[PDB]
DNA sequence: CTAATAGATTAGAGCCGTCA
């Protein structure tokens, strides 16, 4: 017989200085942190896409209701929640004729067609940003469903163009990094989900009972990409810097090699949270070697420490380096000789591989979301997916898998490690959910590395997430 | 008399007052406030006195460092005290405490004997304090809204899949031969005391402890493979691992101890399958994984991973915790040998005994299961 | 904070209250009570409280059938109890007894 | 540290860079939607940067 | 250097479900 400890919920902060565990309830009752005046939207696409976008904008001005209110709170309309204006009167439209989309999508070569389509879409945005006077906050791209299905890694149709990945989204986001333009890509079927059907007279995607969820998600994304702050973490310990390492293989560049991209989070003076990326990939020629050479690791640590010191003025007292691989001695010794002496380095490996499953005896639901089985002083299991009493349901189907946390280098208290990991799952601005499955230090550090490896080297890319997500 | 009057200090306590007035209006009550309903160009003291005296059921006072010792607030309090005396309602006045800097020893002399409400910790807590008080006192709620105002009002021992290893053969001391054997140098490894191998103790230039544990794990895995081959259970080769399942008709009506391990889905059958991996961390166990495999006529599988994936997705959509748990436990009990264990043949006499019940976990926190 | 406060029912205990107040004044103790003290044209309920909270050393209470139910005397007693709790004084309140029924 | 080079060209370059780098950083890596950018130039910067 | 036997790790892709 073994023992399970339970970890309390972290709570997040909204307007008026009020707290809550659910983002939706906090946004509905108190509203966002900062105060925008409004969002001016730039739309690029066909006339069908312009009509669809205008209709959807009109749709989400009024309250929207879900089938089950307990599971998913209602949407009370955009302005009731966000205290700003985002209407179909701030639209500046740049038409893209259908002849171009038809004619470029004909070379039968994924790379050439993807490059041509991305160039076609981005040249208009670049020109509208350079040669015009109108002000645009977030640009919205409405791609027809027919080009989405053909621009994928493995896609077959039923000149510096080979240096990029053959995915529309990654290349499109990458090639706008040097102009710093926020953007939100939509699919015609995501907004006009009724009009796209199958052999039967039903939509392929049925949003009838989860329409308020889509409204919540789209509104939150649009409000974040316009320079807003919808919530923050209530309790973050002072003098603690969190990092994140992920390895993305740089496919098809003269050899099989792989890079590394990072993210950081800390509490700054003024009770603010600085959640921002850590850009500039660091490579190693070896194939299948997910590690850093000493020279490439000293640079990364120096960069992170200098950033924290510049914003705060003193070095972090504690630094936690979360990762999904295991460090080795050769690189960890590169650490600790750029680090000062008044700072603690702790390396935490987070994985979801070990197959442990827990079942309730004589029940029908799953295990709670705070439960953890502490195996040792350097190992533990944490359940980040499970039954949440507030929404009266679990965050997954079947039986969830636990998250295996293992202190790898340094010494730390495993209970505190779990407590800090659980609060890192509430900062998914790409989503409007109760909480995430894995820490966002590892999820946002993955998107940047996925977008940075689908283009040629670009010097000093932006750090803000709004240009990536 | 169905208007809730709100007394405050203007403009120092305007944010909280406006919040409270908007909330109470949303919930359905009628609220009169100095900043939202007073007219422009009207005699205001006379109108305020008329409102307090003629139509007022509750007198909610905002109490703070500003609203204390204010002439307008004090005059309103005096008139409200007269109305309370005339109306014989001991709960006509209700102070609301919102300022953390106002000590309870410095409150007005007119509210000393009154039970204030605390908004200092959280405003929703105080809001429900006042809502509970209103429910108890039966303040007239002009419910002119449906499905909106009521929604504003509304706003352990576990099992596992680990089978502990009860015993090991004493001494440690080609894959196509009868028993589990492993090549190593010019020697042969097959069933050094094993009590010390699994303690991080033995070390020698002949072999390292970690390598010895790895070899023991390999021997255990081969033994399990052979043992399930000797149980006459059909096998499915997954991408890297292997799974085992029972043929249709093998069990009595496809049921073992009131659990069903073979069933029906349209033009396909579904078979519950398991796979096993032996580990030595954190303690010697046999980890079990659950799978579903689909056979065309109940005996032959489908040579297509797409249809297998789609059917497996469809079948698990309705299953839940109890279904998976009971099916796994039933399969393990089916493989059980005598009463509580199940051996792996490691040699001429030696055996490794595995428990047929999973490891049990215990916690101290649960949920009320509100259906 | 050197004034004796006399709380009582009105107008039922004015005779005994006046006798006691005059005797105490004659013996040299500063006393207070509506008669001879309250000013005409003032906010009384709010002057019943200032004197109790800032200008009181002892709190005499004339108890009888008339008292121990009147709202005003109970309010004054509550404020007196709070002031006693603040002052950390054990003998703030002196319940005089003048009735027998 | 910039309006002291005594060469008009270099100090003009440095000051223009000092303002525009911040403007572009704010534009590319922040979540607001700024309609116009208002540049409050102290008097000394404008005074001597003439040809 | 080449070619097999395993245990223990990593990163990619592609398909399906979300309610009653
Ligand atoms: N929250 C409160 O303090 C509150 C509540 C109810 C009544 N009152 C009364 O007390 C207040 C005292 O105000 P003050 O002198 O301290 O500050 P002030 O007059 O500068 O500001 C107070 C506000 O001025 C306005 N006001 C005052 N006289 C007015 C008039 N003749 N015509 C139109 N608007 C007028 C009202 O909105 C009042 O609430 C006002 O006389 C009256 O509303 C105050
Ligand atoms: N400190 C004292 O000696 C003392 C004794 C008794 C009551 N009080 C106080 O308590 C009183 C209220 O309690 P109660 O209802 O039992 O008193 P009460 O019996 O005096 O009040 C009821 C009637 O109201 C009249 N009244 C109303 N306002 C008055 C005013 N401004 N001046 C004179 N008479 C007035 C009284 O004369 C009486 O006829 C008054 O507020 C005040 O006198 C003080
Ligand atoms: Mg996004």
């Amino acid at each position: 017989m073994k023992e399970l400890i339970y970890i309390e919920e972290p709570k997040i902060l909204f307007a008026h200085g009020q707290k809550c565990t659910d983002a939706r309830d906090g946004l509905a009752l108190f509203g966002p942190l900062n105060n925008l005046y409004g969002i001016k939207s730039g739309v690029i696409g066909t006339k069908q896409g312009l009509k669809i976008f205008r209709d959807y904008l009109d749709h989400i001005q009024k309250p929207i209701y879900n089938s089950n209110s307990i599971t998913r709170p209602m949407f009370p309309g955009f302005e009731a929640v966000f205290d700003c204006k985002w209407e179909s009167t701030g639209i500046t439209f740049k038409e893209v004729t259908n002849e171009d989309i038809g004619k470029f999508l004909y070379n039968s070569s994924t790379h050439k067609r993807t490059y041509d389509l991305v160039s076609l879409f981005i040249d208009k945005i670049i020109s509208a940003n350079k040669n015009e006077d109108e002000n645009v906050d977030v640009w919205f791209v409405i791609v027809p469903d027919e080009i989405y299905k053909y621009c994928r890694p493995n896609s077959v149709l039923p000149a510096e163009t080979y240096n990029y990945d053959a995915q529309f989204h990654d290349q499109f986001k990458a090639r706008l990094l040097k102009h710093t333009i926020p953007t939100q890509i939509f699919r015609e079927s995501t907004l006009a989900w009724r009009d796209f059907k199958n052999a039967f007279g039903l939509p392929i995607r049925d949003f009838s009972k989860i329409e308020g969820h889509l409204a919540w998600t789209i509104s939150t994304a649009a409000f974040y990409k316009a320079g807003g702050k919808p919530w923050k973490l209530s309790d973050v310990r002072n003098g603690v810097c969190y990092l994140g390492l992920v390895y993305k293989k740089v496919e098809k560049s003269k050899n099989p090699r792989n890079a590394c991209c990072a993210a950081q989070m800390f509490l700054d003076n003024g009770d603010g949270t600085v959640f921002k990326g850590e850009v500039g990939p660091w490579y190693n020629p070896k194939n299948g070697q997910y590690h850093l050479e000493p020279k490439e690791a000293k640079a990364l640590l120096s960069q992170s420490l200098q950033s924290y010191k510049e914003q705060i003025g003193e070095y972090p007292k504690e630094v936690f380096i979360h990762a999904k691989t295991r460090f080795n001695h050769q690189e960890w010794d590169a650490f600790l000789e750029v680090t000062p002496k008044e700072t603690n380095l702790v390396g935490v490996t987070i994985s979801k591989t070990k197959p442990l499953k827990l079942y309730k005896t004589e029940g029908d639901y799953t295990i709670l979301r705070g439960n953890a089985y502490v195996v040792n002083e350097r190992s533990a299991f944490l359940w980040t997916v499970g039954y949440v009493p507030k929404i009266q349901t679990a965050l997954s189907m079947e039986v969830p898998n636990p998250l295996f946390i293992e202190i790898n280098k340094g010494e730390a208290d495993i209970k505190q490690v779990l407590k800090d990991i659980l609060s890192l799952t509430k900062l998914n601005y790409n989503a409007c959910i109760f909480a995430d499955g894995e820490p966002v230090t590892l999820r946002f550090a993955d998107k940047i590395g996925e977008i940075l490896t689908a283009s040629t080297d670009i010097k000093t890319p932006p750090l803000a997430f709004k240009y990536y997500i | 008399r169905n208007k809730i009057f709100i007394s405050h200090a203007t403009p120092d306590d305007n944010d909280f007052t406006r919040w409270l007035a908007l909330k109470l209006i949303g919930l359905g009550y009628e609220v009169w406030c100095d900043i939202l309903f007073l007219d422009k160009g009207v005699d205001f003291w006379s109108n305020i006195e008329k409102v307090i005296r003629e139509d007022t059921c509750k007198f909610l006072l905002v109490s703070s460092s500003y609203s204390n010792q204010r002439e307008g607030v004090l005059k309103e309090l005096a008139v409200a005290a007269k109305v309370k005396k005339q109306l014989k309602d001991d709960k006509f006045i209700i102070p609301l405490a919102i300022d953390e800097q106002l000590s309870y020893d410095d409150i007005n002399i007119d509210i000393v004997r009154l039970n204030a409400i605390d908004f200092k910790m959280s405003w929703a807590r105080g809001l429900k304090d006042i809502l509970e008080a209103f429910e108890k006192q039966k303040v007239p709620k002009e419910v002119a809204d449906a499905s909106k105002s009521n929604l504003l009002y509304q706003q352990e021992i576990y099992d596992s899949n680990w089978l502990s290893i009860l015993s090991f053969p004493e001494e440690l001391r080609v894959r196509e031969l009868t028993f589990p054997a492993v090549r190593y140098k010019n020697y042969l490894c097959t069933f050094i005391p094993t009590e010390e191998i699994l303690s991080g103790s033995y070390d020698s230039n002949f072999i390292r402890n970690a390598e010895c544990k790895r070899l023991i794990v390999q021997l255990l895995n081969k033994a399990f493979e052979l043992r399930m081959k000797d149980k006459e259970v059909q096998e499915y080769e997954m991408s890297n691992k292997t799974a085992y399942w029972l043929e249709k008709g093998k069990l009595e009506k496809d049921k073992f101890e009131k659990t069903m391990l073979v069933g029906k889905q349209k033009d396909k059958n579904w078979h519950f399958a398991i796979s096993g991996a032996s580990k030595l961390y954190p303690f010697p166990v046999l980890m079990i994984s659950s799978h579903i495999f689909f056979t065309a006529d109940g005996k032959k599988l489908i040579d297509s991973s797409s249809v297998q994936h789609s059917s497996r997705r469809r079948q698990g959509k309705n299953w839940w915790n109890n279904t998976w748990r009971t099916k796994l436990l039933a399969f393990i009990k089916y493989l059980s040998d005598d009463d509580t264990s199940f051996y792996l043949e490691m040699g001429s006499e030696e055996k490794v005994f595995v428990s047929n019940e999973p490891v049990k976990f215990k916690g101290n926190v649960s949920y009320n299961i509100p259906e």
